RNA sequence: GUCAACCGAGCGUUGAUCCGAGGAUGUCCGAAUGGGGAAACCCGGCACGAGUGAUGUCGUGUCACCAGGCGCUGAAUAUAUAGGCGUCUGGGGGGAACGCGGGGAAGUGAAACAUCUCAGUACCCGUAGGAAGAGAAAACAAAAUGUGAUUCCGUGAGUAGUGGCGAGCGAAAGCGGAGGAUGGCUAAACCGUAUGCAUGUGAUACCGGGUAGGGGUUGUGUGUGCGGGGUUGUGGGACCUAUCUUUCCGGCUCUACCUGGCUGGAGGGCAGUGAGAAAAUGUUGUGGUUAGCGGAAAUGGCUUGGGAUGGCCUGCCGUAGACGGUGAGAGCCCGGUACGUGAAAACCCGACGUCUGUCUUGAUGGUGUUCCCGAGUAGCAGCGGGCCCGUGGAAUCUGCUGUGAAUCUGCCGGGACCACCCGGUAAGCCUGAAUACUUCCCAGUGACCGAUAGCGGAUUAGUACCGUGAGGGAAUGGUGAAAAGUACCCCG
RNA sequence: UGCAUCCGGUGAAGCCGCCGAGUGAUCGAGUGGUGGAGGGUGUGGGAGUGAGAAUGCAGGCAUGAGUAGCGAUUAGGCAAGUGAGAACCUUGCCCGCCGAAAGACCAAGGGUUCCUGGGCCAGGCCAGUCCGCCCAGGGUGAGUCGGGACCUAAGGCGAGGCCG
RNA sequence: CAUAUAUCCUGAGAGGUGAUGCAUAGCCGAGUGAGGCGAAUUCGGUGAUCCUAUGCUGCCGAGAAAAGCCUCUAGCGAGGAC
């Protein structure tokens, strides 16, 4: 998702797409760790999502 | 603005013929971050699996120095939570075995 | 001792010279005395380091 | 990303990777600063949130010290102050060279050595700035009807000198250049005002005169602040005092009338972030910097060769025949080169403005007198430092200790000193350029090195290793054009 | 290295020979082999320009020499096994040694040496199938044990402060 | 008012419980190695450098601090103790 669409949620709706995001990395981290899931490359997507909303938290804090 | 998750505290599983001799006891072991102590875990574990935990168990390990043609080089230290259930006793089944 | 508190008066250095001409380093210090200055016509009396000159310029209040 | 691949997964013409600018995040240590500590790891307070049945737990802010403002309080103790409390603004540390101010060796030379040299070096301490320091004559000079702040460069000159007259050390005047700002502001005498501290003929006293009030624009002092005014050497300036006078309006000089001065408002200027007062804010400059883009001409023929970029022979471009790469010496194959072009944003230089300060309550050249012209200062004496000058007949400059002046017919200097002439005006402050340097960045260069050389370091380099520690400190480059890195068989 | 000429993948330099040459340092646009990219000559310019020796320095290698030694004062043997390979590894049975230790457990110090599996070029003073060696993975669980969150000693640092 | 083997405090050890448990000589098998069952346990002697004991006695050389614990008030208090 990248950060355009990303501007148009609220605070909350923001706040709760990191939540699910960070749970979503962390189910990724385990699968990971018992070895079973093959696609490598959502860690580092999730990752990247988790930093992007956290920057368009930051801007809308900042103003 | 921080969203503090109690998911960033445990980072994975320990997968080991001990870790799984434990889990048949339902006691699972986990690599935490280094800087979380009992009760955080406890708390972060029954957020999480919403279960009820006995009790909590740390162990801090020095990683493994290993020699490379460049020289010495150490691996990253981990800090590992051996964890209790109550005997209430839902397996964790996202261990996956 | 050779720093007076008023006007900054410090040690001087120079040589000390024998018959035979021998030059060693000493010191010129400032004639410093402790002076119980009255700074204020209330009263308040504070020791302090004050050079003779001072003194003699009626800098130091010792009333 | 790379060593450095081997996989495994995926992204990209809906613009990825990549390059430039501006933002966000930024664990812990470190000046390290909530407290402690064996640096990178321990333990907290307060406020607000999260979580829990509650304790536990988590997140975000904030909590060092000192200095200087402001406000509150004011011990012994009375005035009060020290101190205390609160709140704002700074500081702290690092850095290669260059700067300034202090402290300050020895080896060495003198064929010994102490004066002397080395050397104000090494080193150390305190402090900066992009440069610093110095700087606007109490200067030189020598009778020239002479120069005219400072700095730096060349001469003067290894000279005059100085020196156990040993070894050695060593100017300045003048002259030729770089750069120019022969630059600015103050303190005092006097006015006005405000205030602190004393008092007060407490009235015939203070406005500029004439008139009329009045018992305080205090009446008198003194101190301080503020605003005027005054910045000088042929002396200058206040105090006077004539003459001449280039805006308008308003309010004041105890009070009103007619006269002289202080103060606001309109033009008109004049200056500007400048040393000469200051913080800003706008518009503009194919002005600059920080990524880039375009850019001519041979698939040419024959021959050698694994390969042509070799040899011979044909063309072509050239504002481009710089330099590299490409399978061997390439202007025409590639990157490029000459030459053109390009900035959303940020920053840096200019410019024009808002803006600010400032003069216009102003200016001129004249006449004779009192006051002012930087004080514990100059000078002198004792003991030192440094000047060509090592105490010498020792001037000029300077530190400590004593003593201690004058304000212009005053003072200082012209190498002891005196008289006369000449020059200048100390004890207040700012000031650009010419000059020094390179941690770092960019673009280049070499009758420089080419792996025991060149940096210690072309390779794990301040690494391995050595030492308790400060510290010391290496060695190690080249297959081939391409890995095409020898399938398969045999001995083992 | 300036300038001018000439040679070169039809094979430069360097190296190893042969055959010759000069009064000397030396030479060979004479030649063969090896090799794979630059050289020669003339005339000028400049040198990090010539080594045999400094108890010279670095690297490589001789002589002594297949010589000394192979690190205590206990001692090993046999059978079977594994294996390409066994005096040394495994198992068994003997024998011997320590036993106020050569047994067991801590502190300091060390740092993964611990366990499992694999390996056998380097190391182990011989060999090695073995190993404190090499490679991979695994392994350390505290309200009560030792420390902190409790307290102080010597001593350290030290707000202000005094001294310089 | 008291001289008491009174009373209280401290305190090795014996005894009880903890312990219908746990462990064990052995015995069955099973064979890397896992398993099941499991007797009796009295009574004496000797004897510590360990405990009572930071005790007691003697001596001179005259032998940490703070926290902790208890108590006292000052002080908080309408709720608080078991």
């Amino acid at each position: 998702t990248t950060p355009g669409e990303l501007r148009e949620l609220t605070d909350d709706e923001l706040k709760d797409k990191l939540r699910e995001s960070k749970e979503e990395l962390f189910n990724l981290r385990f699968q990971m760790a018992t070895g079973q899931l093959s696609n490598n490359r959502r860690l580092r997507t999730v990752r990247q999502e988790i930093a992007r909303v956290y920057t368009v938290l930051r801007e809308r804090e900042l103003g | 603005a921080t969203i503090t998750d109690p998911r960033d505290i445990i980072l994975a599983p320990v997968i080991s013929e001990k870790s799984y001799g434990l889990i048949e006891d339902n006691v699972y072991t986990f690599v935490v971050h280094p800087d979380s102590n009992k009760t955080q875990i406890k708390i972060a574990i029954e957020k999480i699996f919403d279960v009820k935990v006995d009790s909590v168990n740390t162990a801090n390990r020095q990683g493994k120095r290993k020699r490379t043609r460049t020289g010495f080089g150490k691996r990253k230290s981990t800090k590992r939570a051996i964890v209790k259930l109550a005997a209430g006793s839902k397996p964790i089944d996202l261990f996956g075995a | 001792a050779a720093v007076c508190d008023i006007c900054g008066k410090g040690p001087g250095f120079g040589k000390s010279v024998s018959h035979s001409h021998r030059r060693t380093s000493r010191r010129w210090n400032p004639n410093i005395q402790p002076v119980r200055a009255v700074t204020r016509p209330g009263g308040n009396k504070q020791r302090i380091n004050a050079c003779t000159s001072c003194i003699k310029a009626g800098k130091v209040s010792r009333a």
